[PDB]
């Protein structure tokens, strides 16, 4: 089944191999360290407690 | 035997409203491909075309705003405006004007209706119109050239373009876009070795394939004619 | 699959047709691979290098 | 500049922009509109070129016309990475450069740029002339092989003219010169690998 | 500098500029996640027994070092179990070729070595390393054009990579579009995705003309058209080089391969005329010009169009406060900004004394210092931002764009406020047609009281006075953030010390394409273009069509 | 490595044997990055002492 | 030949020679049509008996 | 300006090397009517041009297509590949046949052929083959033709022997486009057309007679 975007224009694939996982989302690296940054961690574990 | 037979063009299958089909009946061996190439060559490069130049919308300074209550950006709307084929008749340059308020797409049908300007697709999209009380006035200049102009080498001494309400859009007068020759055997009843070239133009709809293929003749016998009389030097 | 889908269009599978010159109308021999390559553009402009 | 190729031209020719060469040529062209009484001045002669008249583009044909140039890329090793070029105004913004000296300069046209001079001076233009210039640097100084060779595209090129296949059109026709052999080939009457008599002289 | 056998899931091997730091500038795989402590683990289907479960475990690197590893081009005969009776696979950095029930894991996907950059370039495990590793470097400045097209061969990734960036508006609630303009887009919200507390219309303000970095045109258009259904994660707007929600960097074009006259040389590339009639590759940068009024100690440096020893022909553009008009075609040389700047001592050397004493001309205490255009940039000024320290006057200009941009504010919050209150009366509505329907008595007395109207004993009558403290709460609110914003634009600024004001002129050039500029493909296939050759040169094949 | 890459680039490389010819580039590149930057202190050398 | 026609006649006519090459190995390059399509790799038959 | 006004040729300046190799460089052409110009006129003089020349020659002792003839240094192949370039100009007639009997001792020139009115063996200096000091004899039936293009022999019984035939009276042509340039219009071609013939027409003449094949075949269509 496809969203209503994807019943614009559906992209032709030739994958042959049966996807599992997904692409995470790209940005978790810089999100989430400034995430752990400026956070009231309640231990003394992450950024500024 | 050596004198030669002259091509005379025969019938224009006007397979649509912008396709065209001519031929060109008792060519001489050879000849084929000289005209067909030739005809090619000018066909595509130079024709009087009747593209727009400048648009001056109501309410726009620059391309680069956009218009409240109107869809796309103003310079979407100068590029659906450049791909508008119009046929001017009666004169060299003209001024169109485009009002439409409420809702709805913006065909070219809306402009307003002049006798000598025959808009030669009332399909063609604009701009679309996303409101209620939302509205456009422009006015289109569309004037006849030939072969690629774009605005940079059109601004030379500034025309007297001080208002700054003034869009300058590149011009593509040339109707046609593609022509593809193809000869094969011309079966007249005392000849063998004949060819009749039969050329395929794509115009946009304001070029008739006739008029066409008569300047495209016509402006090579003119450029031709420093030959015939050579004057060596 | 590539020429499958060549195939499924009027296409010659070989991906190779038969181009004809410009400036004069006589055809290339040897016929040459025309397709649709994805061109980039970038930002080495030469107005900002001249 | 950025480089490209233009391949018509003679090898101690090269391409400048009408708006590199309007610059590096500035004071030439004052001392000429100066000479030709358009300009009494240099405060009317730099307004002249400032806005770029239309005779200010005829006097920069005449201060180009034998003056060389010194054409040279960036990583300069050995001395034909700077040679010296009769150039040719060109309406662009890029430097066209000969096909046969780029093996010298160990130039690609992927965006390699190479920079311009100017020899203002008497002797200069001499210099320029007699040692710097193309036509003069055919011999690599490392070992006396060539090094104007052809490169890439001609080669090939004049490796698909000279062959022979088993049976084109017109094999075993006689051919009175190598001047029927081009009207031969250009009315499609034989082709370019045709095992064919021919007569040379 | 050294790729590694440990790299393989974690770093792209394939993905580091070339230069002085090779392969220390590195990139990250696409799936390669992070360890607590911090070393690059990455994600790996668990074989089981003989068929690879889908726990996907990501495995560190020290602890991929053990085990034995399948590949992802390891066929499943549909139950999981490996299609043949041994699987290649890579145990401890070398790889070998184990027996099928030797295996501990098997890889996730195909793409999990190389990073999202390179996971575009269609055919990759064709080209070289090389040039895989240039067009993984030279994907990455390419130009985002006039109109952005498509791959017409791409990799699935482009959608990926264009959602998961910042430079589209993806909706957060599915729903209907109500009402889209060519720079906001108002979203009605679905109702089982919408909060019962607020009365949800989703205004998405797009983002329109501004500059990069780099000076290129970040711009968003909307693609959705109004009435449509949209999702939630659904893309509304293009941003630059999208199209639809995928990544469209360049111009797909009909191409040949063939030496075409020596113009074609080295790398150099053929370009046909109608190229640039279609202004496919017509690219637009903004520039921003600033001219700073400092407090000299000769004086203060003033702002006006009274600038002496220039014409009316450069004077023309500006307006009486000596900033430019907006819209105004400006070009090489012409005054932007004109700045008088104090100056003493003159004493002039006879020859201009005597100059201006031929044409009568004064001197002039003041010299000038006008921002001008750059020599050679021709474009067209779109914005003009003025700054000012508190305490100066601001002059008829900075008035104007202060007036402009109260009235903006002021008809922004009334327009959230008023289609907000189009959305609360609307599910006010939707009260109103239960327990207490009143299809026309509603509709009689007017919405002063269309929350305030009786209902039957349930939640919804106190919905009526919950939207009706809503609406109260919004009446409030629209004149306190009104005044916020009033006093917000008609402060001072925070300058620097000693400058009075600073006037930002945003040029615009909408640059073409021609010989000397560089262009390539996505595989390392690089090359400045050389001749816009016209129509009728470039060569057709027997249909008609110049390539 | 003792299991070659058997695999022509017409055929295409799968994920190992493209991840294998991958440190033979970035040596390769490597090496043009630290040669000429011997290479350019050599002539440097050479120039002075001639 | 580029280096015989400099020992046997001179500098000017092979300087003179250079651009002729140049100029006749574009012009029969341009229609000689040379491409490459991916029918030019011809894979061995052979090849996976050897493998 | 308006959309039919043109850029004309104003300078053709025809400089020929002596005899029959002129270069005709004309300029200013509209950009890219160089090239349909130049190949619009070589592929008609190359192609399809009137003329004269010889089609079949009949030796008097040999009937073979290759074989010897006695006295003779040169093989018939030899003695059909000097005919071939002899450029024969013919009047009215239209198929006229010569002889070229001649015993001797030296070469054998285009002097010593038969005499018509209206032939004109427009080089009296080309030798044909060489004859050795004795009683030798050759007599060939030399048969010209008026033709239009070039006809191999391939495309087409006594036995004669059949030569060549190349009946338009160029045998090089060759433009070359360049770029010429206005004061103000920045691109224009600037085509040099190169032409050598036979000798039987002046280049002034061939480039007239090709101006007017290709302006007779537009008459229908120019107004
Ligand atoms: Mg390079």
């Amino acid at each position: 089944v496809y969203s209503y975007t994807e019943k614009k224009r559906i992209r032709k694939d030739f994958g042959k191999r049966p996807q599992v996982l997904d692409v995470p989302y790209l940005l978790s690296i810089q999100l989430d360290s400034f995430q752990k940054f400026i956070e009231q961690d309640p231990e003394g574990q992450y950024g500024l407690e | 035997v050596t004198e030669f037979l002259k091509p005379r063009l025969v019938d224009i299958e006007q397979v649509s409203s912008t396709h065209a089909k001519v031929t060109l009946e008792p060519l001489e061996r050879g000849f084929g491909h000289t005209l067909g190439n030739a005809l090619r060559r000018i066909l595509l490069s130079s024709m009087p075309g009747c593209a727009v130049t400048e648009v001056e919308i109501d309410g726009v300074l620059h391309e680069y705003s956009t218009k409240e209550g109107v869809q796309e950006d103003i310079l979407e709307i100068l590029l659906n405006l450049k791909g508008l084929a119009v046929r001017v008749q009666g004169k060299d340059e003209v001024i169109l004007t485009l009002n439409k308020s409420g809702i709805g797409p913006v065909t070219a049908a809306d402009i307003t209706h002049d006798g000598d300007v025959e808009i030669v697709k009332p399909q063609h999209v604009i701009c679309h119109l996303t409101d209620e009380n939302a509205s456009i006035s422009m006015r289109i200049k569309v004037q006849r050239g030939r072969g690629y102009v774009p605005a940079s080498t059109r601004i030379h001494s500034e025309e007297d373009e001080r208002p700054i309400g003034r869009l300058l859009v590149d011009a593509c007068y040339s109707p046609v876009e593609r022509i593809a020759y193809n000869v094969e055997a011309a079966r007249v009843e005392q000849r063998t070795d004949l060819d009749k070239l039969v050329i395929e133009m794509e115009t946009n709809g304001t070029i008739d394939p006739e008029e066409a293929i008569r300047r495209a003749a016509t402006i090579l016998a003119e450029q031709l004619e420093a030959f015939v009389d050579l004057e060596v030097l | 699959e590539i020429k499958e889908l060549l195939k499924l269009g009027d296409l010659p599978t070989s991906g190779q047709i038969r181009l004809y010159d410009g400036r004069t109308g006589e055809q290339f021999e040897r016929p040459v691979t025309v397709g649709y390559m994805y061109m980039l553009k970038l930002n080495h402009l030469v107005d900002d290098k001249m | 500049s950025v480089i490209t190729v233009g391949p018509y031209l003679r090898l101690h020719q090269c391409g400048l922009p009408k708006k590199m060469a309007l610059e590096l040529f500035k004071p030439f062209i004052y001392g000429k509109l100066e000479l030709r009484g358009l300009a009494t001045t240099i405060k009317a002669a730099k307004k002249m070129v400032e806005r770029e008249e239309a005779v200010v583009w005829d006097i920069l044909d005449e201060v180009i016309r034998e003056h060389p140039v010194l054409l040279n890329r960036a990583p300069t090793l050995h001395r034909l990475g700077i040679q010296a070029f009769e150039p040719v105004l060109i309406e662009g913004k890029a430097i066209q450069l000969h096909p046969l000296v780029c093996a010298a300069y160990n130039a690609d046209f992927d965006g390699d740029q190479m920079a311009v001079h100017v020899p203002l001076t008497l002797e200069a233009q001499l210099e320029a002339r007699a040692l710097m210039m193309s036509t003069n640097n055919i011999l690599s100084p490392a070992n006396g092989e060539p090094i104007i060779v052809p490169s890439q595209d001609v080669v090939l090129g004049l490796y698909y003219m000279t062959r022979d296949c088993v049976n084109a059109k017109g094999e075993g026709m006689v051919l009175t010169g190598p001047k029927e052999a081009e009207r031969l080939y250009r009315s499609g009457l034989a082709s370019l690998h045709a095992r064919v008599k021919v007569r040379i002289t | 500098r050294d790729v590694h056998p440990t790299h393989y899931g974690r770093v792209c091997p394939i993905e580091t500029p070339e230069g002085p730091n090779i392969g220390l500038i590195n990139s990250l795989s696409v799936y390669a996640q992070t360890n607590e402590y911090g070393f690059l683990e990455t994600p790996y289907r668990k074989v089981t027994d003989g068929v690879v479960t889908d726990e996907i475990h990501y495995l560190s690197a020290i602890e991929e070092g053990n085990y034995v590893i399948a590949q992802a081009n390891s066929n499943l005969d549909e139950e999981g179990h490996f299609v043949e009776d041994l699987v290649t696979c890579r145990s401890k950095g070398e790889s070998s070729l184990f027996s099928r029930d030797q295996v501990d894991y098997m890889d996730v996907s195909t793409q999990q070595v190389v990073s999202v950059g390179a996971s575009l370039i269609p055919f990759l495990e064709h080209d070289d390393a090389n040039r895989a590793l240039m067009g993984a470097n030279m994907q990455r400045q390419a130009v985002p054009t006039l109109r952005a097209d498509k791959p017409l061969v791409g990799t699935g990734m482009e959608r990926a990579v264009a959602v998961d960036s910042g430079v589209t508006a993806v909706a957060k609630r599915g729903g209907v579009v109500q009402y889209v303009d060519a720079s906001r887009i108002v979203i009605k919200v679905n109702e089982d995705e919408m909060y019962p507390g607020e009365a949800g219309i989703d205004i998405y303000n797009l983002t329109k003309y501004t500059r990069s970095n780099q000076n290129t045109c970040i711009n968003q258009m909307p693609c959705v058209s109004l009435g449509e259904p949209v999702e939630r994660g659904d893309v509304l707007a293009d941003g630059p080089s999208t199209d639809l929600g995928e990544l469209a960097l360049g111009q797909n074009m009909r191409v040949a391969f063939m030496p075409w006259n020596g113009y074609n040389f080295e790398d150099s590339i053929l370009v046909s005329e109608r190229v640039v009639q279609e202004d496919r590759f017509t690219t637009i940068h903004i520039q921003e010009l600033a001219c700073v009024s400092r407090d000299t100690k000769l004086g203060p440096e003033e702002i006006t169009a009274d600038i002496p020893n220039v014409g009316e022909a450069a004077l023309s553009k500006l307006d009486e406060s000596g900033i430019v008009y907006i819209g105004a075609e400006v070009t090489g040389g012409d005054i932007l900004v004109g700045k008088v700047t104090p100056k003493g001592e003159t004493q002039l050397t006879p020859e201009e004394k005597l100059l201006r004493a031929i044409f009568g001309e004064k001197a002039s205490d003041v010299k000038d210092s006008s921002l001008r255009v750059p020599n050679g940039v021709s474009g067209t000024v779109i914005d003009v931002q003025v700054f000012t320290r508190d305490g100066v006057e601001k002059d008829k200009r900075a008035l104007e764009i202060e007036e402009m941009q109260l009235k903006q504010a002021k008809k922004d919050l009334s327009e959230e406020l008023q289609i907000l209150e189009a959305g609360l009366f609307s599910r006010i509505r939707a009260v109103l047609v239960a327990g207490g329907v009143e299809a026309e008595k509603l509709d009689k007395l007017p919405r002063d009281r269309w929350l305030e109207l009786g209902l039957t004993d349930e939640e919804k009558q106190n919905q009526l006075e919950q939207l009706a403290e809503q609406y109260d709460e919004l009446k409030h609110e629209f004149e306190k953030k009104l005044e916020a914003k009033r006093r917000k634009i008609t402060q001072g600024d925070d300058l620097a010390p000693g400058v009075l004001k600073i006037v930002k002129v945003y040029l615009a050039v909408k640059r073409r394409i021609q010989p000397g500029d560089k262009m390539a493909g996505r595989h390392g296939n690089k090359g400045v273009i050389s001749k816009i050759n016209p129509i009728e040169d470039m060569p057709y094949d027997e249909n008609g069509t110049p390539v | 490595i003792e299991t070659p890459i058997t695999a022509n680039f017409r055929e295409g490389l799968n994920v190992l044997q493209y991840f294998i010819s991958t440190h033979g580039a970035r040596k390769g590149l490597a090496d043009t990055a630290l040669k000429t930057a011997n290479s350019g202190y050599l002539t440097r050398r050479l120039v002075d002492v001639a | 030949m580029l280096n015989t026609c400099y020992r046997i006649l001179g500098l000017k006519p092979t300087v003179i020679f250079a651009d002729q090459i140049m100029y006749t190995g574009f012009a029969y390059a341009a229609r000689s049509g040379a491409s490459v399509g991916i029918d030019d790799m011809v894979i061995p038959e052979k090849k996976h008996e050897i493998i």
